[PDB]
C-alpha cells in the first residue's frame, strides 16, 4: 500500500552477513547462564601468554624425537658461538609454528614489531662467567666473529641477575629483509674438580603490547 | 603453623599463586559432618624414585583417594566430596646436582590408550588401566605424554616453573574449580597432577642417585555434605 | 582501515563456512523414502572442528539456513518446507510417521523466487557448555561388574537433526543439492584447552596413531637460517 | 535458556500442528465439481482433541493458512482465491450458486509466487466458550412424548465452514494439494476436567468399548523395581 | 519508491511464527467476555493440585480391576516389609503415568527435584504401634535389613499424628541412576480380641514449589 | 505483514545510483588514515594553477 | 534462466582456488545469501584493505630489504 520501487540487493545473499530470525522456540526460554569462579571475557589475555619455544629441531627419526624439548650447553666449546636465533617470523615454518603464538598468527598476513628473547641460566652452583647478547639491525646480514657482534649493540648479562635483560634498539632509519638475534660464547664454561662439564638451558619468548594485526582471514594449511 | 599438637615449618618467602585469585562459591539452587579431628592431620604421599632415567608420574584426582586413605573410608561413608587441595613439591639438592622439573595441574585431562593398526577399532579400559591404584605406572613417551598431548602447548593453563636454584619447596593452593557446583564423585574426573621434568637429573658419580621427593595434601575446605544413599 | 571496530572478535569470527551437501538424488540408496536427516555435527568437517577446539565451554546463538538448488544451478516450481524435530520428539522413521504433526513449529508459505529462510534456535541443550567426550561413568550407580559400554557414550547430548522433505504426495521430478552455511555470533572463553597439534583419526574418540609425526623439518641445521 | 519469558505458556503451545491435508485431484469421485468444502473439527484429529480435552471452556482467536502444492511439490500459474462462508448464508450446492456472491469477504489478488496469504477470525461463536457435547434438551418446551432425536444435537453450534475452488470457467488441469497448520494463542481455564485416559470410540458420542484396558502393566511385582 | 533489496528470509514460512493479520469481519464485533464466578488465570494452581496414586498395578486381568484403587494391610506379616515405593520418575511407565502429574510431565523430557511421599493412618480405633518411614540416597541400592534401613536417615511416625512428616536430605555431595523410598514393618499390626484383623492404607503424592521444567516438545506416546 | 503494494521502480537499476551495502568483513578494520605533511582537500586549488602554453605549433 | 548462482570473493590472504574441490571454497568468513534471478543483483561493499596507506601500481625501488646487489635482481 505504501510506494516503493524495488531497490536493488534485497534478496542478495552475503556471505558475511549477520541477521536475526524469529527463534524456532518462542515459548521454551533457554536457561540462564549461572556464574562460574573460573572466567574469562577475551582470549586476548591467554593471546599474549607466555609459551615455550623448541630450538631443537634438527633431528627428524623418530629415535631422536624425546630430546627435542631441551637443548644442552657442552664446556668443549672455547670463544666459541652456540646458536643464532631465527628471524622472528610467526608465520615462516619452524619453531615458530610450534609456539602457541605461531599458531595464532598461522590465520593473518602480516606482523610488525620488535621482539625480546629472555634467557634464565641454569649452570652449576660454582659455575661462573660472563655470557653477552647482541641484537643485529634489519638488513644488516649476520655478524661475521664474536667482534664484529661486539662493535655493534651490546648488553652485558650476568648470571647473578636473572631478569635485567631488556629490548634496546640499535638505530632508527628514515626509508636480508628482518635481522635476527645472535648469541656468541665471551667465554667458556668451566666448572672445578668434581663438577659435571654440561648443562641445559631453556628458552622462553612473549609477547608485547605493540603486537596486533589489522585483518583476519580464513587460512589454515594444516591439514 | 601451630594450631594444636601440630607443628611444621615451611617458607613463606617463595612464589604462591592462586588460580584466579578466586575462592570457591557456594551454591544456591534446589536441584537435590564434617570432622576435622582424626583427619586434619598432615598426610604424606609414598615418595616416588627421582632418577635420570625417570619420565614422570601421573595421578587421577579424586580417583586414587577414593578408597586407598582415610580420605578414601570416610568418604566411602558420604556420596559426594569437595575440598581444596594443598600442592607439595620440594627439592632437595646438594651443590653438585642439577635439574629443572616442570609442575602444572590439568583440569579434565583425558587418557589416551595405545591403538595400533590400519583401522581405527578402539576397546574400553578395563580396570586396571582406568586406576592402577597406588602403584602408578612410567609414562613411555613423555613426549607428548603418551596421550597425544605434546608438552610444548601445556603452558597455555596456568603454570609455575621449578627452579631448585633458590627455593627448597614450594606450595600452590589450587581451589575447588568445577563448571558444575553440584556433580558426581565417583565418577567425572575434576583433574589431574603430571610432573614432567625438563632438564633430567644429572650428578656426578657418588652422590644418592635418587632424590627422595615428598608430595602432602591437606584439605582446605573439609565439606563432605550429600545424602546417604 | 583505521578504525578498531572493524578488527573485533564479531568480523574475526563472522563467516559463513561451507559444512556439507545433503544428497538428494532423483533415485539412489542411501534416502529413496524422498526425506533425510542430518544431525548437527560441528566435529565432522575439520576445519571448523580446528576452531572450536581451542576452547571447550561456550555460549552461542544458532541460525540455520537451507540453500537448495540443482546439480545446473537452476530452480524448479515445488513446494518445500522446512520443520525442525526437537530431541524429545523422535526422529521420523516411515514417511507416514506422526512425528511430521509436530504443532510446536510454525509454516511459512513461499516460493523458491523468495530467497532461502532464515530460522535460528537459541542454546537449548540440558548442560551449562558443549561437551563432546564425556569423561566418567554415565551410570550413577555403584555397578562395576559387568562390561560397562556407556564409557563415552552420552544418550542426553544429542541437539536434535534436521527434516527436511519434499511437501506433496506426488514423487519429486528433480534432482537437488543443498548446502548449508555456519558461523558462530557471540562467542566466550570459559575454560582453555591446549590447540590440538597432532592430527585426529576418530570423530568420536580422542585415539591417536602410533606414528606419529613433526610439525615441521625445514631448518636441516640450527646453524643455517 | 535462563530467561524465564521463553518457558512460557506462548512458546508452550505456539506450534502449527498439521490438522489434515485436503485431496483436489485432476478426477475423483469425492469432489468431482472443482470444488470442496471442509468443516473445521478440532475432535477430528487426535492429539489436538487431546490437548483440547483438559478443559472445557476458554477464549482464543484463530487464524489461518492455506499451503497448496502439486504432490511433487512444485507450484503452477493459476489463479485462486479462498473465500470463507459464515455460517449465517449457506453452504454452496452448485458451481453457480449464490452464496458465492458474498459481499462481505474482500478479495486479495495475487500469485504463487507470494507466499500463502494469512487469514485471522475472532472468536464468533454465539455463545461465551466452546461446548462440542451439548447435554440437555435442545427443545425449550415440554415435548417429551414423541422420539426426542434432538438429544446431543445442536443446530446452531456450527462454526462454519471454508470454500475453496478453481477461480475461473476453464477446469483446471494441475492435481493440488493442501496442508493447514493451526496452533492456539490466547489460552485461559475456566472450568477444569479430568484428561481422558481411555480411548474414545466415536468423535460425536462419548460412548466407549465394552472392554476396558490399563494404561500400563510393566510393574511385573510391587517388590521388583 | 524507497531503496530497499531483497533481504533474506523475507517470504520465509515459520512452523513457530506467531503473526496478525487483518480479521475477516471488520464490522462484526466479537461480544464481549462476561464476569463468570469460576475463574482461573494459570493453569499451573491447577497443575500443583494433590494426586492419587495407584500402587497396586500387580494385577494385569479384567477380574481383579475393581480393587487396583486401594490396597489392604495384613497382620499376619511380622518384622516385615510392606513394599518399596517405586522411583519417583513421572516419565517412567508405572503408576507415575496413570497420575495426573506423570501425564503432565509426559510431554516433558527432564525433570529434577526431591518428592515427599505422605501417609495417613487408617487402622482400627484401638490399634498402636510404630511405623517407620526411611529415605534411601541415589545412587546407593535398596537397604538389605530394617537394621540397613535404621542405619540411614530415620524418620519416626507415630498413629496419633498425622501430618508431622517432612521431607529431610540425607546428605550432599561433590562431584542404580535414582534412589527410592521404602517403608519397612517396625511392629506387626496388632488388635485385640473381637477386633478385626486387616485394614486399608491411602497414598497420595503432591508437587512441591521446586518442581520446574525447562523445555517444551509436543510428544504424546498414547495413542 | 504490513500492507504495501508494489510500487513501481523498486528493482530498478540506475546507473547513477548511490547505495550502501554490508561490507565483506564486518570484523576486519580498515586501519586509520594517519596525518601526512601534504595535504589537499580540493582539486579546484590544483585547478587554477598556472599553466605554460606551447605557441609555436607550426612544426 | 532458474539456475542457482552465489558470489563469493576469496581474500589475497587465502589462495586462489585451482580445482573445482579445492579448499579455497570453504572460506568461513563470507556469508551467503540466498535468492532467485527475480531479484535484482546483489549488492556488495568492500573498504579499504590495502596494507598501505594508499594505491601504488608502479614500485619504485627494490623490494629486497637487503645490501643483496650482486645477482640478477628480478625484484
Amino acid at each position: 500500500g505504501f510506494p516503493t520501487e524495488l531497490k536493488p540487493g534485497t534478496n542478495q545473499f552475503l556471505t558475511t552477513d549477520d541477521g536475526v530470525s524469529a527463534p524456532i522456540l518462542p515459548n521454551f526460554h533457554p536457561t540462564p547462564c549461572i556464574h562460574i569462579p573460573g572466567e574469562v571475557r577475551n582470549l586476548l589475555e591467554l593471546c599474549q601468554v607466555e609459551t615455550i619455544l623448541e630450538v631443537n629441531n634438527v633431528p627428524t627419526n623418530a629415535t631422536s624425537l624425546m630430546e627435542r624439548l631441551r637443548f644442552p650447553v657442552s664446556a668443549q666449546a672455547g670463544k666459541g658461538e652456540l646458536c643464532a636465533v631465527f628471524r622472528a617470523d610467526p608465520g615462516r615454518s619452524g619453531p615458530w609454528q610450534s609456539t602457541l603464538l605461531g599458531q595464532l598468527c598461522g590465520y593473518y598476513t602480516q606482523w610488525s614489531g620488535s621482539l625480546e628473547v629472555t634467557f634464565m641460566f641454569t649452570g652449576s652452583f660454582m659455575a661462573t662467567g660472563k655470557m653477552l647478547i647482541a641484537y643485529t639491525p634489519p638488513g644488516g646480514p649476520l655478524p661475521k666473529d664474536r667482534a664484529t657482534a661486539m662493535l655493534g649493540t651490546h648488553v652485558i648479562w650476568d648470571f647473578g641477575l636473572q631478569s635485567s635483560v631488556t629490548l634496546v634498539i640499535p638505530w632508527i632509519s628514515n626509508t636480508y629483509t628482518t635481522g635476527l638475534v645472535s648469541i656468541w660464547y665471551q667465554t667458556n664454561y668451566v666448572v672445578p674438580i668434581g663438577a659435571p662439564n654440561t648443562a641445559y638451558i631453556i628458552a622462553l619468548a612473549a609477547a608485547q603490547k605493540n603486537f596486533t594485526m589489522q585483518l583476519c582471514k580464513d587460512a589454515s594449511d594444516i591439514l | 603453623l601451630t594450631i594444636g599438637n601440630s607443628t611444621i615449618t615451611t617458607q613463606e618467602a617463595a612464589n604462591i599463586i592462586v588460580g584466579y585469585g578466586e575462592w570457591p562459591s557456594y551454591c544456591s539452587d534446589s536441584d537435590a559432618t564434617r570432622p576435622d579431628v582424626s583427619v586434619n592431620r598432615f598426610y604424606t604421599l609414598d615418595t616416588k624414585l627421582w632418577e635420570k632415567s625417570s619420565k614422570g608420574w601421573y595421578w587421577k584426582f579424586p580417583d586414587v583417594l577414593t578408597e586407598t586413605g582415610v580420605f578414601g573410608q570416610n568418604a566411602q561413608f558420604h556420596y559426594l566430596y569437595r575440598s581444596g587441595f594443598c600442592i607439595h613439591v620440594q627439592c632437595n639438592a646438594s651443590k653438585f646436582h642439577q635439574g629443572a622439573l616442570l609442575v602444572a595441574v590439568l583440569p579434565e585431562y583425558v587418557i589416551g590408550t595405545v591403538a595400533g593398526g590400519t583401522g581405527t577399532e578402539d576397546s574400553h579400559p578395563p580396570y586396571k588401566q582406568t586406576q592402577p591404584g597406588a602403584d602408578g605406572f612410567e609414562l613411555q613417551h613423555p613426549y607428548v605424554l603418551d596421550a597425544g598431548i605434546p608438552i610444548s602447548q601445556l603452558t597455555v593453563c596456568p603454570h609455575q616453573w621449578i627452579n631448585l636454584r633458590t627455593n627448597n619447596c614450594a606450595t600452590i593452593i589450587v581451589p575447588y574449580i568445577n563448571a558444575l557446583p553440584f556433580d558426581s564423585a565417583l565418577n567425572h574426573c575434576n583433574f589431574g597432577l603430571l610432573v614432567v621434568p625438563i632438564s633430567p637429573l644429572d650428578y656426578d658419580q657418588g652422590a644418592t642417585p635418587v632424590i627422595p621427593i615428598t608430595i602432602t595434601l591437606a584439605p582446605m575446605c573439609s565439606e563432605f555434605a550429600g545424602l546417604r544413599q | 582501515s583505521h578504525s578498531t571496530a572493524e578488527t573485533t572478535l564479531d568480523s574475526f569470527f563472522s563467516r559463513a563456512g561451507l559444512v556439507g551437501e545433503i544428497d538428494l538424488p532423483l533415485e539412489g540408496t542411501t534416502n529413496p523414502n524422498g526425506y533425510a536427516n542430518w544431525d548437527i555435527d560441528i566435529t565432522g568437517y575439520a576445519q571448523m572442528r580446528r576452531k572450536v577446539e581451542l576452547f571447550t565451554y561456550m555460549r552461542f546463538d544458532a541460525e540455520f539456513t537451507f540453500v537448495a538448488c540443482t546439480p545446473t544451478g537452476q530452480v524448479v516450481p515445488q513446494l518445500l518446507q522446512y520443520m525442525f524435530v526437537p530431541p524429545g520428539a523422535p526422529e521420523p522413521d516411515s514417511r507416514e510417521s506422526l512425528a511430521w504433526q509436530t504443532a510446536t513449529n510454525p509454516s511459512v508459505f513461499v516460493k523458491l523466487s523468495d530467497p532461502p529462510a532464515q530460522v535460528s534456535v537459541p542454546f537449548m541443550s540440558p548442560a551449562s557448555a558443549y561437551q563432546w567426550f564425556y569423561d566418567g561413568y554415565p551410570t550413577f550407580g555403584e555397578h562395576k561388574q559387568e562390561k560397562d559400554l556407556e564409557y563415552g557414550a552420552c544418550p542426553n547430548n544429542m541437539m536434535g537433526t534436521f527434516s527436511v522433505r519434499t511437501v506433496g504426495t506426488s514423487k519429486s521430478k528433480y534432482p537437488l543439492v543443498i548446502r548449508i552455511y555456519m558461523r558462530m555470533k557471540h562467542v566466550r572463553a570459559w575454560i582453555p584447552r591446549p590447540m590440538r597439534n597432532q592430527n585426529y583419526l576418530f570423530k568420536a574418540n580422542p585415539n591417536y596413531a602410533g606414528n606419529f609425526i613433526k610439525p615441521t623439518g625445514a631448518s636441516r641445521t640450527a646453524i643455517t637460517t
